[PDB]
Order: C-alpha cells, then structure tokens, then sequence
C-alpha cells in the first residue's frame, strides 16, 4: 500500500514555474543580468534537486506546495535578518 | 513582519489558480 | 525534531557573498 496518489494533478507547466520560482526567493539576485552568470547555474540545480526532494517527502500536493514553501520561508528570511536586517 | 510572510507563502500555493483555476468545484 | 542544513556550502557561499550591503568613509582631523 502507498498513500501517495496526487502526481495525477501537477502538470509540466507547475512544474517549470515552481522551479522558478523556487530560485527567486532562494537568491532575488543584485540585478537581472545576475540571473544569467554561470555561477547562479549552481543555484539553479541546487533549486531543481530541493524541487524533486520536496516533491518526493511528500504524500499529498499540499504537503509538497508545504514543503517547498517551508524551506523558502526559512532560506529567504533567515538571510533577510542575518544579512539585511537594516533593510 | 507580517505582509511579506503572507505574501511569501502565498506566491508559490497560488501558482496552480494562475496555471489551472478552481472553477471545476 | 532537529536543525540540520538546508543550503550547501557551494550555493551558501555565493548567497552569503551577493544579499549584504556596506559603507565607506574618508574623513581627517586634520587642519
């Protein structure tokens, strides 16, 4: 038995703007052009492996939006008050 | 902070609206 | 319940080096 029975209702379409927008809380970058540096291919990959781990710990499409968001949460705003608390 | 949580939290759940919609229930 | 990583050293480092900011100065009280 697996409890898991929500892939069915994603499509490639979330799947893609998820990823994306996984990267823009993960680093917002200084300015457009840093979106397109070499470097920030690493984040990119590191964003689509969390993606996948995410997708995978979870048993329902609410507990993966959770995990994804959860993880977002603490990645933006642990950095936003130990690196730009002064705003 | 309060705003950019909610925001925060809301921007990725709200991604299978802007995508799909709910009007099918 | 625990406190492991979430965010790799190679992708750490390059968050950490891009999100501070900073000032300068180059003031005397000379005369």
């Amino acid at each position: 038995g697996v409890r898991k029975g929500w892939h069915e209702h994603v499509t490639q379409d979330l799947r893609s703007h998820l990823v994306h927008k996984l990267v823009q809380a993960i680093f917002p970058t200084p300015d457009p052009a840093a979106l397109k540096d070499r470097r920030m291919e690493n984040l990119v990959a590191y964003a689509k492996k969390v993606e996948g781990d995410m997708y995978e710990s979870a048993n329902s499409r609410d507990e993966y939006y959770h995990l994804l968001a959860e993880k977002i949460y603490k990645i933006q705003k642990e950095l936003e008050e130990k690196r730009r608390s002064r705003l | 902070k309060e705003k950019r949580i909610k925001e925060l939290e809301l921007l990725l759940m709200s991604t299978e609206n802007e995508l799909k919609g709910q009007q099918a229930l | 319940s625990d406190d492991g990583n979430i965010l790799p050293s190679d992708i750490m480092d390059f968050v950490l080096k891009n999100t501070p900011s900073m000032q300068a100065l180059g003031e005397s009280p000379e005369s």
